[PDB]
């Protein structure tokens, strides 16, 4: 069972990207807070492999416990929220510097999530009130490149949008 | 009475949130069972096959901690939550007394987690060893879960995720909590207590890893004299390159200070050790800046003191390169005394 292991901060939406993804089905009005360590049968280019999806939602904010998930793990992916702009900050100031320290060699995916809301009007103005904008594409895949991740991906748990390619690619970064 | 809709959402997905924290309640208290029942009660029941096979004693205190303490305390505290919804989760429920009561009971949690480092590193190795891994997968196997799933590792890890779920469901809780409803303080009150419990656990963690710093910093000392730091200490608090002066022969020497002790050592196993001072029985002189007396051998002293090791009727001084490394030192010695004598 390949380990994929979810790191990034609150309000990234971790939880609500993987049981949109693991359900097939946004959760709707409700959204869950606890995700269970889950084993999926998952079909990537023609054979089926056995992903294993580990959340770290609740352990933002305490530094010695959040290494104990990372032994073993197969592929990491960081997210922040395409409009969270401190999120993303925190990719270059506390994930990326951490993951890389406990594990030097585990693939990394920087995934962007929220995509739904980046052209959100009232998202954006209420964004812009606070002298803020919303992640570009550009520059996440620069974010990207300077972490030194395998790669870029943007997606919406909401739409489902660019979703299954995240862990597909997870998978990929894996096996190859 | 667009707000009589709004009122309404607010107490639904309240409803929600309760539901959630039971429901996983009940799921973790059914892991933990699973953890007692294919493993523990599988071994005591045939300890002589759980020896044959690889598994001694010491393997599965480390391997399994106090998993059966934190059990027993969600049976109660699970006990607790059905009782407090009853007959079934309702919007009007109170749950943050519930929380409050156990705030002190978790405290079991501390023990684990800061085992647990150690516990999956012996994992690692118990899984290189073929009947022991056969053994693992066998239990795992009768417990009603396959080999396709979820590995023991993720089991072992799930009450640290779980003991973090908790202000997470209460922040939403609260959020879903009116000011004006009876359990809004209480609620509140158990948001910021099992953050505390949460960062008590971690807290735990760091400071145990001190002791893992102090045995390892002892590994890379050659020629090591007296007792172990692990022995009467728990944690460094300063380390730094100052110039010592004995009585006839000048050298710079890596200083550093533990609580309870000073070790000064000649650096290269990056340092040779060249000496312990017990800090009850030290003491510090200051040296006031153009000072040139006979401990320093002559020498002007700025940014200088001196420290008496009386069990030995030995005077020595050091010095700092720069004006703030010298209060630096003396105020980290000061905080050494302070604490040890608070101690007491």
């Amino acid at each position: 069972a390949i380990k994929c292991v979810v790191v990034g901060d609150g309000a990234v939406g971790k939880t609500c990207l993987l049981i949109s993804y693991t359900t097939n089905a946004f959760p709707g009005e409700y959204i869950p807070t606890v995700f269970d360590n889950y084993s999926a049968n998952v079909m990537v280019d023609g054979k089926p492999v056995n992903l294993g999806l580990w959340d770290t939602a609740g352990q933002e904010d305490y530094d010695r416990l959040r290494p104990l998930s990372y032994p073993q793990t197969d592929v990491f992916l960081i997210c922040f929220s395409l409009v969270s702009p401190a999120s993303f900050e925190n990719v270059r100031a506390k994930w990326y510097p951490e993951v890389r320290h406990h594990c030097p060699n585990t693939p990394i995916i920087l995934v962007g999530t929220k995509l739904d809301l980046r052209d959100d009007k009232d998202t954006i103005e209420k964004l812009k009130e606070k002298k803020l904008t919303p992640i570009t594409y550009p520059q996440g895949l620069a974010m990207a490149k300077e972490i030194g991740a395998v790669k870029y991906l943007e997606c919406s748990a909401l739409t489902q949008r660019g979703l299954k390619t995240v862990f597909d690619e997870a998978i990929r970064a894996v096996l190859c | 009475f667009a707000a009589a809709r709004e009122s309404e959402r607010q107490l639904r997905l309240r409803l929600c949130v309760l539901n959630e924290i039971l429901g996983t309640e009940r799921d973790y208290v059914g892991t933990l069972r699973f953890l007692q029942s294919a493993f523990l009660h599988r071994i005591r029941q045939n300890v002589a096959d759980s020896v044959e096979k690889g598994l001694t004693e010491e393997n599965v205190k480390v391997l399994f901690s106090n998993i059966e303490d934190i059990l027993e305390v969600h049976k109660d505290f699970l006990a607790a939550l059905e009782y407090c919804l009853h007959p079934e989760p309702q919007s009007q429920h109170e749950l943050g007394n519930v929380f409050l009561k156990f705030k002190d009971k978790f405290c079991v949690y501390e023990e684990y987690c800061s085992n647990h480092e150690k516990a999956l590193r012996l994992l690692v190795e118990l899984n290189k060893i073929p009947t022991v891994r056969a053994f693992l997968l066998s239990c795992m196997l009768l417990g009603g879960r396959k080999t396709t799933d979820i590995p023991l590792e993720g089991y072992l890890l799930s009450p640290i995720q779980r003991i973090c779920k908790y202000p997470l469901l209460l922040k939403e809780l609260a959020k879903r909590t009116p000011g004006k409803h009876p359990d809004h303080p209480a609620v509140q009150s158990a948001l910021q207590a099992m953050k505390t419990v949460c960062s008590n656990i971690n807290e735990t963690k760091r400071q145990m890893e001190k002791l893992e710093a102090l045995e390892q910093l002892q590994s890379h000392i050659e020629g090591w004299e007296g007792s172990n730091l692990t022995d009467i200490c728990t944690q460094l608090l300063l380390q730094g390159t100052l110039l010592k002066i004995s009585a006839g022969n000048i050298q710079e020497r890596a200083f550093f200070l533990f609580d309870n002790l000073l070790v000064y050592c000649k650096r290269k196993s990056l340092y040779i050790f060249r000496g312990r001072i017990n800090t009850e029985v030290m003491e510090v002189e200051n040296v006031e800046d153009g000072t040139a007396d006979y401990h320093s051998n002559g020498y002007t002293v700025t940014n200088g003191w001196k420290i008496h090791n009386t069990a030995k009727n030995k005077w020595f001084v050091c010095m700092a390169k720069t004006a703030e490394e010298k209060q630096k030192w003396l105020d980290a010695i000061i905080r050494e005394r302070e604490q040890r004598e608070s101690l007491k």
